[PDB]
């Protein structure tokens, strides 16, 4: 249930 | 051309200029880079207006709290940002959330013209429903999503005939998990609060993984990474989910304020990846309204990064992204939790699983009357005439034509007479529409609407045909294998092929997939066989104890020989299972009837007379796959055919892998054995009340 859609470069 | 105004030496910027395709895009890249190089693009320090020392964090939640009736109920402005083809699922959700006292403002992706035409019919029926006249191409992660929200906020504030109190954004994959009455009761009590959810982890790691310290530019429907930048001093940066609820006072502040915080943050977030995931958090926490924040967006998001983080957006943005999974029936119990208040959830997809949607809708608003049709069915339009045959590909155009002819031959053979056959047809023009057809979450095939002349009375008729693929997966006596399939556009998150029909042409690159049950680790062999028994590839796979799905794309020289291919799975030479797929020859080139020289070039197998470097001729005798010299020459002859001869070759292939289940007329017909499409159970013209929108009821609802 962690939020945020970025997943690094 | 034209040289830049600055020396450009950053690796990221050079890689972007090299990959960019349009002159306008390359110029914009150079202009952005130069300005940042001189320090004139990004702000370096920003004023903080919040009197608090840190964050607010406001509230204690009891289920019975939301069962009162407000004296002054809030009126909600729903902003729907939608894209794709799932108009009937959107209609169902719109039905669940509609009330005459709220307002609905719908932005349809500029690239989704079919959906926009369907939405327009909704806005024309109801006075509290409008569509944005402007339309952006809102790519995943693009900066334009924030521009979309900020412009819709400005528009809504200037609609003086719409006195709304809250702003709520929804996509076509959202659905309510509580009634409208409970939503209104809850928000009527907390009308001065703002609902945003933060990441819930380490803030430094959030910034890096979101790429907030990187400079991005949206151009040509792509997010180009152009280099590094500093987080400005003097403010707390925060973020999380870009699904939220904001009250009118805060929307007014964001839209019209000219103070240091709002001005510089709009500039900063014009060049930011996933800007809506942190723009509103950063402004609010540093603004005069900071003490109104609730760390809860009232949503349940089905995150499963084990499956949803596969860097599947690498072709759209210069970064790796994730996205939430679709709910399944086993997840229903999660919608009944009481830990925190929640009113919406995502994502739902009817082509992935409709059962859970039905469970949720009936749980909130009760069953439909007994005898209601279409409750377990789903129709989704994948081609609509107004968009033109150039919006299709040569593959789909060729095969949609073939499916139509398969239906016309069904009509002729289904009438048993010794007189004139009044069910003989001649096809005319191109398909008018195509639909995917699902029943009880099982794919049923395609529905093709098309025009044809009834040759007995010499009159044009409009028909719809249902074609269904023949079963081809075959297991053999020997096990962990459960299923095997070949297709394209494999969705690693949902574990399915998004090319639902498995439609393939000679220039396609097929993917083989296997599905496994529990058990010990095992190793198997995979064989690809072309229509004249040439073995194209062989390889072994390890099936680990925990494996559920495996897939692999063999490197095969193109074009592929047309016909029925076979894929075999063995275990130490012991047969396990097999499947088949169709590489169809094309009757169209650039949407035109294919010409002899391009037919021969395209339908005679790969250039090097071989699919890979290493050969597998040593295997044909072992597996009993003899190569027949007659079939090889016949395949050569087929490769040079056009017109009728080519049409007869294609239609005999399609007929061997597809079945015309039924065919109906939309209007009057002379064929005595054909139903009217509206009277069928399967037609896209048949009643579908769960997605149909009628008159507003006395209680102000449509559901
Ligand atoms: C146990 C069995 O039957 N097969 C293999 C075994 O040979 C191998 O050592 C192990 C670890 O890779 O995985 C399993
Ligand atoms: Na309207």
């Amino acid at each position: 249930e962690e939020e945020g859609s970025g997943g690094g470069q | 051309d034209q040289p830049p105004k600055c020396d450009i030496s950053g690796k990221e910027a050079i890689s972007a200029l090299s990959r960019a395709k349009s002159k306008h895009c390359r110029q914009e890249i150079g202009e952005t880079y130069c300005r940042h190089k001189l320090g004139l693009l990004m702000p370096e320090k920003v004023t903080r207006f919040c009197p608090l020392e840190g964050k607010a964090n406001k509230n204690q939640w009891d289920e019975d709290s939301v069962e009162y009736m407000p004296a002054n109920p809030v009126r909600i402005a729903f902003v729907l940002v939608v894209h794709g083809r799932a108009s009937r699922q959107l209609q169902r959700m719109f039905k669940a959330i509609y009330h005459k006292d709220h307002f609905y403002y719908i932005h349809v992706d500029k690239r989704s013209n079919y959906l926009h035409r369907q939405v327009l019919q909704v806005s024309r029926q109801y006075s509290n429903v409008r569509v944005t006249p402007w339309r952006m191409a809102t790519i995943w992660g693009g900066a334009s999503l924030l521009s979309t929200y900020l412009q819709s906020m400005r528009d809504l504030l200037e609609m003086t005939d719409w006195p709304w109190d809250f702003f709520i954004n929804l996509s076509a994959a959202d659905y309510p998990i509580r009634t409208n009455d409970q939503l209104v009761a809850f928000l009527s009590r907390y009308r001065d609060m703002n609902f945003l959810k933060s990441h819930g982890r380490d803030n430094a790691r959030f910034i890096r993984k979101q790429g907030l310290d990187r400079l991005f530019l949206e151009c040509d429907a792509h997010m180009w990474r152009l280099g590094d930048r500093r987080i400005p001093e003097g403010i707390a940066v925060d973020g999380g989910s870009d699904w939220f609820l904001l009250n009118r006072r805060f929307v007014e502040y964001v839209t019209f304020s000219t103070d240091d915080l709002v001005t510089k943050m709009k500039q900063f977030y014009s060049y930011t990846l996933l800007p809506a995931e942190s723009f509103f958090h950063t402004v609010l926490e540093n603004s005069p309204h900071c003490d109104t924040m609730v760390d809860n967006n009232l949503r349940i998001t089905n995150w499963n990064r084990k499956l949803g983080c596969k860097c599947q957006y690498k072709h759209i943005v210069d970064w790796c992204g994730c996205s939430p999974n679709d709910f399944k029936p086993q997840d229903f119990h999660r919608f009944q939790q009481t830990a925190r208040p929640t009113f919406f959830a995502r994502k739902f997809e009817a082509v992935v699983n409709q059962e859970i949607i039905g469970q949720l809708d009936y749980y909130l608003y009760g069953n439909y009357p007994a005898g209601t049709p279409g409750l377990r069915s789903y129709w989704e339009n994948v081609y609509d005439e107004p968009d033109g045959i150039h919006s299709l590909s040569d593959v789909t155009l060729t095969l949609y034509h073939s499916f139509a002819r398969l239906g016309l031959r069904r009509a002729e053979t289904s009438l048993h007479t010794d007189g004139e056959n009044s069910c003989r047809y001649y096809p005319m023009g191109h398909p008018a529409s195509v639909h995917l057809y699902f029943l009880a979450d099982r794919f049923q095939g395609f529905l093709i609407k098309h025009h044809a002349t009834n040759l007995a009375v010499s009159k044009l008729e409009t028909l719809e045909t249902w074609v269904m693929p023949k079963k081809v997966f075959k297991i053999a006596s020997p096990g962990r294998l459960q299923f095997s399939e070949v297709g394209t556009d494999w969705d690693a998150k949902e574990r399915l092929f998004r090319n639902f029909g498995g439609l393939l042409g000679p220039m396609d690159e097929p993917v083989g997939m296997q599905k496994w049950g529990k058990g010990p680790n095992v190793t198997v062999t995979v064989i690809w066989v072309d229509p004249v028994n040439v073995i194209a590839a062989t390889y072994d796979i390890l099936i680990e104890s925990t494996a559920e799905f495996t897939h692999y794309k063999p490197p095969l020289n193109l074009p592929l020989r047309p016909g029925v291919w076979t894929v075999k799975i063995l275990h130490h030479w012991v047969p396990v299972a097999e499947t088949k797929f169709l590489v169809a020859p094309l009757t169209f080139s650039n949407r035109q009837p294919i010409k002899p020289e391009e037919a021969l070039k395209l339908h005679n197998g790969p250039l090097r007379n071989a699919y890979m470097e290493q050969s597998f001729q040593s295997l044909n005798p072992v597996l009993s796959l003899p190569i027949n010299p007659a079939q090889v020459e016949q395949a050569r002859r087929n490769a040079a055919s056009t017109g009728t001869a080519l049409e007869g070759w294609l239609d005999s292939l399609v007929g061997g892998m597809w079945t015309a289940m039924d065919i109906c007329a939309t209007g009057p017909t002379a064929c005595p054995v054909m139903q009217t499409c509206s009277q069928t159970a399967w037609s896209s013209f048949s009643p579908d009340p769960k997605s149909e929108l009628g008159a507003v009821k006395p209680d102000g609802r449509l559901r």
